[PDB]
DNA sequence: CAATCCAGACTGAGCACGCTGTGGTTTGGTTGCA
RNA sequence: GGCCGUAGUGCUUGCUCUGAGUUUUAGAGCUAGAAAUAGCAAGUUAAAAUAAGGCUAGUCCGUUAUCAACUUGAAAAAGUGGCACCGAGUCGGUGCAUGCAACCAAACCACAGCGUGCUCAGUCUG
DNA sequence: GATGGCAGAGTACTA
DNA sequence: TAGTACTCTGCCATCAGAGCAAGCACTACGGCCGATTG
């Protein structure tokens, strides 16, 4: 047995580890090897790293599940429509639906006529000539009044139902309101008629252009207000206009209503809101509100319709037909123009599907943007194409009916068209008249988001409860699904449990019991002092009850003056009163009690005890439910208790928020001795006046015992469940689980003796989003910088360009305009200096013409600059270009700047880890490692867990020449773990007073101490520290510069580090989601069981779960002889279950005969094989391999590469370049090492020759450039999948090992989580 | 001529013995006891042939009879210290732990020779052959003892139980003692003058004159003849002044030491290993009663005896070895203690080692009875010289009690520490009771003593 | 009035380690005689 | 530093929805040519599928997490591998692993006395 | 984004 | 010579939205909270 410490470093896809002794020396022991090879033992250093693929979130799985559910529901809608139509469809055409179902079928496979609608070619051609598109048929059905074919009626209705539209706008829409200016004039006329005191005229104002502008709604409101005299914003007219355009205006200022009176036109509660508002204010404003509603409908419709509706009842269909006609006319004109002006490109434009143009636009896969990009130069270099270019610029040239911009069509337009069709056609078909309501319900029914899936107990995502067991259809959804209980379950299944009482659910935040509990908790910890009192008293239960009943239940917020006057002076009759322990105004107050008092108007009911259940139910309903309908249906049982008006007010009132304490903990549990609850104890507990924490921590009472019994009940879950319940990124959670497993394995390895200390560290850790953010900011601010020079997302990916665009093209510190073309010449300066903290985000980075404009570089920008540009920064913040945090950091100078305490805190938090995830990791490790208690049931800290930040190790490496290069190999993870262990152990040995802030368990003076915390390693600081360091007050040596640095250097230069790639069975998608066209190949996968790939297309590139080594016999040649074969078979994800069910049958089906179950070997990804000369390969797939060896470059070469390459960019720097110049001849040795390693392992002859030729040709370049490019050459000799790299201009492609034949006679190695335990299986024997 | 007169008493003519007075004895067992069967342990071919003649003769006498029993113990031969007779031993290891325990009444060798008075100068030592086989064993307890013996020549294979008391049994020495004592108890009454000493089987007859011994020997032979016990005639010293008994020479009423025993101690060369030194110590220790101040003489060799140590035979160790070799060359003649007369003990203590001599009156001179020497305990080692003598007397007085048979004795020492015990300047209270008991000990006139004594 | 900045000693209890004395089990050795 | 309150950002989980995209089929191509071929015309839409599929038959579920080898188990799970030193090109080598009595020594348990350090309560001081 | 699948062109060995 | 059969090289990967609810983690802002010294 020997004392040792375990050092760890945790990453998203790597967990290094290292075991050290008391002298900072990595041990080494012989490990037995199992299997069947001749080798029986192996020596390994106790240092290594584990590599694995990064974890993934469930966002993609959730999206896929939602898509599946949506497709299923769409098919169900189609089935409902067919069931409605079937009885009459049988008479009209019996096999119509059958023909529709088999449209996706070749002529031979079809059991009916290939024509799906009428069944004969004459009628098919006639119908397609009469109605070129479905919109023609829809408009004809809407407009015409004669009898129509039932098949055509069903086709139009089915198209409308299948493609409904967005449900963003609630309520109802009437498409008859189309014009904008005329409706605005009509609204102005109503305004003048009603409010005749002051005239309102909008003559000579381009209302249509102002309102239909693409700018923001607020910008449009401001423009309309400015271009209208006699009124301003927040007026009655301004509020009406804001409500019409979409903004939510407060109508209190318009009528002095003293309530919120906020209306949103799109919301479903607008009806009730307007009803109560009109009841309060009078009915004369109903005309104005209706005019505003009509104006809003016209404004929202004119964006998409763009067609008059006085001649037709199908505006969307008419617009689609107009687009079709414009496409036809433009196509004919373009055809004629090309044929006449330029006949040299007619074939490539109108016939070549490979290139863009009309052929690639229609027949090919080219998009509208690509077509426009291809046809813009051709259109410009022509004659008589001015209108065509105008249409192209307006994005209205040769538009298909079904486009990506069709996402703004509400479902109300389709509903109106369907209603018109049904109304027209209901005369001839009685069943259409009888089923109109249910067809409309089919079109306009959606499952509420709180109901969730309509399962029957076989779903883990469902919570809906059913009041009946019949099948749920849209026509009995209300009669079957329990909406209120479903919504309650939806909210409750996500809310948190009580931390002190896990078993019970937490109370609502605004609960009356919670408010009483908080008020009493704050009240019991106060002490009053009056004349003639020797010692302060605690305001015992009677006084507390009097104070509660006379102060909190009468005023919203309680103050000390009111406490002294209304109670102490009035009742206690003590003029001199000295309260203590509380501020001027109490924090907690009965907020909910006062809200109900002004509504129910019953003090006796509010004070009575037997209705506390009713009050809790009311507040629970208000917190749980968001929709007015469910609130009302839940409060129906209480209709008897309160009159209709009070009921309506209660429905209107809504609370948000949930508490952290359970009702059982607050009031249910009672003390065993006297049967008193926590609330009763707070109300009166002798004269001690204990609070909640004292009550639950008191040993005499049984509260602690009851809490411990409940907490123990259920028992801690598994480690996997604990890590899953932890909050953080899935990659970090996977790293934590792997770290725990490697810690357990190391403890088992080292003689089952726990380490003295454990040191851990964890690393800290879009163009389209940036584009949408800048678009929103530009629209809000009204600027035209984007219009001046459009910028693509790839261009916006540049940091400097992004900063310039966010700053609106202006300097952040002076009132000047910067030039986009003159970029790459200014400097980017962080708001907070880089010395204080490490943060390179956009939230802290600011681009300015000159970094000197801020003034001092050691603090927040100058007060003069802050005062100069505070207005501009406020405008940018209101434009959402900058964040609230960025604004607060920028304007810190006015608040006072960075104080010395702030500087000290900034420098302290750099060396100390404060992350909740790291705290959780430390807690888990401590709980697992230490499990022995003491005589007083106190845990003994057998193992100490220390958390450090990466700054200490990075500074150690930089200061003492332990430079790290990440491109050499993967040994840097193990080196980081070892250095973390060494630094942590040395720190805790040197400073035992710092255990609180590191081990899990003055301002000026505090500054310099933290800055010089790592000085005891240094020799010359000119102060000369002793060579041997000591703890102080003890005879313990914590460092020895004579030999400990040499020991660290020796450890960092060991050529043996246990690097292990975690083998994983691939899971996920079956194959690539792309559907390829039909082709003669066996690689295609059928999309359905009956769909032949060679006739219908299918998927390709299946994902292999795990390879299987099978030894069997196959039939080769016409003789059908059995040739023994040993080969790797890739079991894809789709067939994994079938292979597991019957491996024998699965293998025999593929063609193998006489397989061997014993010889069957399952090989997941990253399986390691040892071939010869130490050459290792990892199984990438069934027919590919990966590199599996690491290059142990000498530390001298690593340091030279770092110093020459200038990683992370006076006298100290002067000697570095001199050292590099002296050691110029190291580049040849590095190249020789790379070449010999490649020849021994990589075996890429052509790539190595190309690399050597490039290096020889680039021998005259400077040493800095040469080393920086030599760093790239290590991609050739790396671990993992081959990758392409670059040496100066020359580029080198991948060398892929696409053969797995040689690994069938190699040695297969099974490695544990640390790699010290192995099982070498020789495959040549098989 | 002795053999002819008493054919029923000598083993060479009387044949096998059988106690005609003692009844068959049942060997009891504990309440929680079960039969145990142990296979016969492997025995070398040379040791097997040693016992084989005994089994053949034991079968004829009826001592060993074939039987079938669940009890079985492995036979084991033990060769005599002389020749290769290979006496038969049953090796009842398991039975001893299972058989009940009785209070031993065997006499310890220290106290037998104390009963011999110097007045009785004529001796007659008779040793009973096959002593333990005389007592009959009840057939109920016969299955308890058994062993496996298979010889193709004999033609009988199986267990052969014992009809008499076997050898190697833990209760055999005790059961034979009581049985023989009762039979000879009647003999003691008839002859008050004779002094009969009994040690398991060895009998010693002490008489005043030659005629008294001759008459006593005939009566003893006749008494033992009727009782069935047979005495060996090959080794039976009858009516001789020089006799050997209990390993001690008896001449002129003095407990001499055999010349052969002295040769063995000196004959061994200088020890070289702790085992070699341990062997020599025991020989010297058995003679400790003759060597004056043996505790201090062999003091240097004691710390070398420890199992954990280095055997460094230094000059001091060689000096201790030479002292013991020369002391045994001129060992004196220890006299037989006479219980009628009072005893006298000299006590001296130098350097933490107590030495002394127990003497008795012989005319005008004092004759040594036994040389007493001891090592003081470490608690008394650090005491001052005045207090060390008090502790030395208490240790030596305890040793004298085991030989004086509790008779009063006089403690003589150079100093006058006898008054110091009354008024010394837990253990001390224990020492006060031992030294102030006027019934058993007293202090005579204070006087020094010669260093040799 | 405004802003900035626990340690030691003694007493009582539980030990825990080192030394001395007694009691007891068992192992080596020593003879004796069995 | 701590608390209380709030304003914002980011991330995670779950639910309800929309627009496209892809694939097969339908939308009769014409003329001159034996045939390839050439010249014109046309192009905008619709049906079905959107992980194969499963049984639990629901307007449900099916891409997250977890997973070296061997033994014991239905399974959940539990077990399986010596140490030190000198070295270093992916780890190597060396070395170790029958009975009786009394007296003396090692070690063990229990108790009594002395010296000394750790933990808890109290007091005082700073 | 990167790594494994896949089609196609190319070269090689045997019936 | 025809037919498999293995190897190297370049192309290619479904994408965009809209709401709701709960939780955690971190970042600023306002207000507190004591005692001592200048």
């Amino acid at each position: 047995d020997k004392k040792y410490s375990i050092g760890l470093a945790i990453g998203t896809n790597s967990v290094g580890w290292a075991v050290i002794t008391d002298e900072y020396k990595v041990p080494s022991k012989k490990f037995k090897v199992l299997g069947n090879t001749d080798r029986h033992s192996i020596k390994k250093n106790l240092i290594g790293a584990l590599l694995f693929d990064s974890g993934e979130t469930a966002e993609a799985t959730r999206l896929k599940r939602t898509a599946r559910r949506r497709y299923t529901r769409r098919k169900n809608r189609i089935c409902y429509l067919q069931e409605i139509f079937s009885n009459e469809m049988a008479k009209v055409d019996d096999s119509f639906f059958h023909r529709l179902e088999e449209s996706f079928l070749v002529e031979e496979d079809k059991k009916h006529e290939r024509h799906p609608i009428f069944g004969n070619i004459v009628d098919e051609v006639a119908y397609h000539e009469k109605y070129p598109t479905i919109y023609h048929l829809r408009k004809k059905l809407v407009d015409s009044t004669d009898k129509a074919d039932l098949r055509l009626i069903y086709l139009a209705l089915a198209h409308m139902i299948k493609f409904r539209g967005h449900f963003l706008i609630e309520g109802d829409l009437n498409p008859d309101n189309s014009d904008v200016d005329k409706l605005f004039i009509q609204l102005v006329q109503t305004y003048n008629q009603l409010f005749e005191e002051n005239p309102i005229n909008a003559s000579g104002v381009d209302a249509k252009a102002i309102l239909s502008a693409r700018l923001s709604k607020s910008r449009r409101l401001e423009n309309l207000i400015a271009q209208l005299p006699g009124e301003k914003k927040n007026g009655l007219f301004g509020n009406l206009i804001a409500l019409s355009l979409g903004l939510t205006p407060n109508f209190k200022s318009n009528f002095d209503l003293a309530e919120d009176a906020k209306l949103q036109l799109s919301k479903d509660t607008y009806d009730d809101d307007l009803d109560n508002l009109l009841a309060q204010i009078g009915d004369q404003y109903a005309d104005l509100f209706l005019a505003a509603k009509n104006l809003s409908d016209a404004i929202l419709l004119s964006d998409i319709l763009r067609v008059n509706t006085e001649i037709t009842k199908a505006p969307l269909s008419a617009s689609m037909i107009k687009r079709y006609d414009e496409h036809h006319q433009d196509l004919t004109l373009l055809k004629a123009l090309v044929r006449q002006q330029l006949p040299e490109k007619y074939k490539e434009i109108f016939f070549d599907q490979s290139k863009n143009g009309y052929a690639g636009y229609i027949d090919g896969g080219a998009s509208q943007e690509e077509f426009y990009k291809f046809i813009k130069p051709i259109l410009e270099k022509m004659d008589g194409t001015e209108e065509l270019l105008v249409k192209l610029n307006r994005e209205d040239l040769l538009r298909k009916q079904r486009t990506f911009d069709n996402g703004s069509i509400p479902h109300q337009i389709h509903l109106g068209e369907l209603h018109a069709i049904l109304r027209r056609q209901e005369d001839f078909y009685p069943f259409l008249k009888d089923n109109r309501e249910k067809i409309e319900k089919i079109l306009t029914f959606r499952i509420p988001y709180y109901v969730g899936p309509l399962a029957r107990g076989n779903s883990r995502f469902a919570w809906m409860t059913r009041k009946s067991e019949e099948t749920i259809t849209p026509w009995n959804f209300e009669e079957v699904v329990d909406k209120g209980a479903s919504a309650q379950s939806f909210i409750e299944r996500m809310t948190n449990f009580d931390k002190n009482l896990p078993n019970e659910k937490v109370l609502p935040k605004h609960s009356l019991l919670y408010e009483y509990f908080t008020v009493y908790n704050e009240l019991t910890k106060v002490k009053y002092v009056t004349e003639g009192m020797r010692k302060p008293a605690f305001l015992s239960g009677e006084q507390k009850k009097a104070i509660v009943d006379l102060l909190f239940k009468t005023n919203r917020k309680v103050t000390v003056k009111q406490l002294k006057e209304d109670y102490f002076k009035k009742i206690e009759c003590f003029d001199s009163v000295e309260i203590s322990g509380v501020e001027d105004r109490f924090n907690a107050s009965l907020g909910t009690y006062h809200d109900l008092l002004k509504i129910i108007k019953d003090k006796d009911f509010l004070d009575n005890e037997e209705n506390e259940d009713i009050l809790e139910d009311i507040v629970l309903t208000l917190t749980l439910f968001e929709d007015r309908e469910m609130i009302e249906e839940r409060l129906k049982t209480y209709a008897h208790l309160f009159d209709d008006k009070v009921m309506k007010q209660l429905k209107r009132r809504r609370y948000t928020g949930w508490g952290r304490l359970s009702r059982k903990l607050i009031n249910g549990i009672r003390d065993k001795q006297s049967g008193k609850t926590i609330l009763d104890f707070l109300k009166s507990d002798g004269f001690a006046n204990r609070n909640f924490m004292q009550l639950i921590h008191d040993d005499s009472l049984t509260f602690k015992e009851d809490i411990q019994k409940a907490q123990v009940s259920g028992q801690g879950d598994s480690l996997h469940e604990h890590i899953a319940n932890l909050a953080g990124s899935p990659a970090i959670k996977k790293g934590i689980l792997q770290t725990v497993k490697v810690v357990d394995e190391l403890v088992k390895v080292m003689g089952r003796h726990k380490p003295e200390n454990i040191v851990i560290e964890m690393a800290r850790e879009n163009s389209r989003e940036r584009m949408k953010r800048i678009e929103e900011g530009i629209k809000e601010l009204g600027s035209q910088i984007l219009k001046e020079h459009p910028v693509e997302n790839t261009q916006l990916q540049n940091e400097k360009l992004y900063l310039y665009y966010l700053q609106n093209g202006r300097d952040m510190y002076v009132d000047q305009e910067l030039d986009i073309n003159r970029l790459s010449d200014y400097d980017v300066d962080a708001i907070v200096p880089q010395s204080f903290l490490k943060d390179d985000s956009i939230d802290n980075k600011v681009l300015t013409r000159s970094d000197k404009n801020r003034g001092k570089s050691d603090n927040v920008p100058s007060e003069e600059v802050v005062k100069k540009m505070k207005n501009y920064w406020r405008q940018l913040l209101n434009a959402k270009l900058i964040t609230q945090r960025k604004f607060d950091n920028l304007t810190k100078a006015e608040r006072g700047g960075l104080s010395e305490l702030d500087k000290a805190g900034f420098i302290k938090r750099q060396l100390v880890e404060t992350r909740q995830i790291t705290k959780h990791v430390a807690q888990i490790l401590d709980s697992r490692m230490n499990t022995k208690y003491d005589e007083n049931d106190k845990l003994i800290r057998e193992v100490k867990v220390i958390t450090l930040k990466s700054k200490l190790v990075s500074d150690f490496r930089k200061d003492f020449q332990f430079y790290k290069v990440r491109e050499i190999n993967n040994y840097h993870h193990a080196h980081d773990a070892y250095l973390n262990a060494v630094v942590g152990t040395a720190l805790i040995k040197k400073y035992p007073k710092l255990e609180s802030e590191f081990v899990y368990g003055k301002a000026t003076a505090k500054y310099f101490f933290y800055s010089n915390i790592m000085n005891f390693f240094k020799t010359e600081i000119i102060r000369k520290r002793p060579l041997i360091e000591t703890n102080g007050e003890t005879g313990e040596i914590v460092w020895d510069k004579g030999r400990d640095f040499a020991t660290v250097r020796k450890v960092l230069s060991m050529p043996q580090v246990n690097i292990v790639k975690k083998t994983e069975v691939q899971t996920g998608g079956f194959s690539k989601e792309s559907i390829l066209p039909k082709r003669n190949s066996d690689k295609l996968i059928a999309r359905k069981k009956d769909w032949d790939p060679k006739k219908y297309g299918g998927f390709d590139s299946p994902t292999v779960a795990y390879s299987v080594l099978v030894v069997a016999k196959v039939e080769k040649g016409k003789s059908k002889k059995l040739k023994s074969v040993k080969e790797l078979l890739g079991i894809t994800i789709m067939e994994r279950s079938s292979f597991e069910k019957n491996p024998i049958d699965f293998l025999e089906a593929k063609g193998y005969k006489e397989v061997k179950k014993d010889l069957i070997i399952k090989l997941p990804k990253y399986s390691l094989f040892e071939l010869e000369n130490g050459r290792k390969r990892m199984l990438a797939s069934a027919g590919e391999l990966q590199k599996g060896n690491e290059l142990a470059l000498p530390s001298k070469y690593v340091n030279f590469l770092y110093l020459a390459s200038h990683y992370e960019k006076p006298e100290d720097n002067e000697q570095k370049q001199l050292f590099v110049e002296q050691h110029k001849h190291y580049l040849d040795e590095i190249i020789e090492q790379i070449s010999e390693f490649s020849k021994r392992v990589i075996l890429a002859d052509a790539n190595l020759d190309k690399v050597l030729s490039a290096y020889n040709k680039h021998r005259d370049k400077p040493i800095r450039e040469q080393a920086e490019n030599i760093i790239h050459l290590f991609t050739l000799t790396n671990l993992g999948a081959p990758a392409a790299f670059k040496y100066f201009d020359t580029t080198i492609d991948r060398k892929r090992y696409t053969s797995t034949k040689e690994v069938l006679d190699a040695t297969l190695i099974h490695q544990s989580i640390t790699g010290l335990y192995e099982t070498r299986i020789d495959l040549s024997q098989l | 001529t002795w053999l002819s007169d008493f054919p029923q008493a000598w083993a060479e003519t009387g044949g096998m013995g059988l106690a005609v007075r003692q009844a068959p004895l049942i060997i009891p067992l504990k309440a929680t006891s079960t039969p145990v069967s142990i296979k016969q342990y492997p025995m070398s071919q040379e040791a097997r042939l040693g016992i084989k003649p005994h089994i053949q003769r034991l079968l004829d006498q009826g001592i060993l009879v074939p039987c079938q029993s669940p009890w079985n113990t492995p036979l084991l031969p033990v060769k005599k210290p002389g020749t290769n007779d290979y006496r038969p031993v049953q090796d009842l290891r398991e039975v001893n732990k299972r058989v009940e325990d009785i209070h031993p009444t065997v006499p310890n060798p220290y106290n037998l020779l104390s009963g011999l008075p110097p007045s009785h100068q004529w001796y007659t030592v008779l040793d009973l052959k096959d002593a333990f086989f005389c007592l009959r064993l009840h057939p109920t307890s016969q299955p308890l003892f058994a062993f496996e013996w298979r010889d193709p020549e004999m033609g009988i294979s199986g267990q052969l139980t014992w009809t008499r008391l076997p050898q190697g049994f833990k209760n055999s020495p005790t059961l034979f003692n009581e049985a023989l004592h009762r039979d000879l108890a009647d003999f003691r009454i008839q002859h008050p003058d004779l002094i009969l000493l009994q040690y398991v089987d060895d009998l010693l007859l002490a008489a005043t004159s030659e005629l008294d011994c001759q008459q006593g020997t005939r009566a003893l032979l006749q008494t033992l003849g009727n009782l069935g016990y047979r005495a060996s005639a090959k080794k039976a010293q009858i009516c001789q002044k020089q006799v050997k008994y209990l390993g001690y020479l008896l001449k002129e009423g003095q407990r001499w030491l055999t010349e052969a025993r002295k040769e063995t101690v000196m004959g061994q060369p200088t020890p070289k290993t702790p085992r070699q030194l341990r062997e020599f110590l025991g020989k010297a220790g058995f003679c400790r009663l003759f060597i004056p101040g043996f505790a201090e003489m062999a003091a240097p060799l004691y710390p070398l005896t420890k199992p954990g140590t280095l055997f460094n035979w230094g000059p001091d160790q060689q000096k201790a070895y030479q002292e013991i070799k020369q002391a045994l060359l001129t060992a004196p003649a220890l006299g037989l203690p006479d219980l009628t007369k009072p005893f006298e003990l000299f006590v001296d203590e130098k350097q933490g080692y107590a030495k002394g001599v127990l003497t008795q009156k012989l005319g005008p001179w004092r004759r040594p009875v036994a040389y007493l020497s001891k090592k003081l305990d470490p608690v008394a080692a650090g005491w001052p010289p005045c207090l060390r003598m008090v502790a030395a007397i208490a240790v030596l007085t305890k040793d004298a009690g085991k030989l004086t048979m509790g008779q009063p004795l006089v403690i003589l020492a150079p100093h006058a520490v006898e008054a110091l015990v009354k008024q010394p300047p837990a253990r001390m209270t224990h020492y006060q009771a031992l030294l102030l008991d006027t019934d058993r000990v007293q202090f005579g006139p204070v006087v020094a003593l010669n260093p040799a004594t």
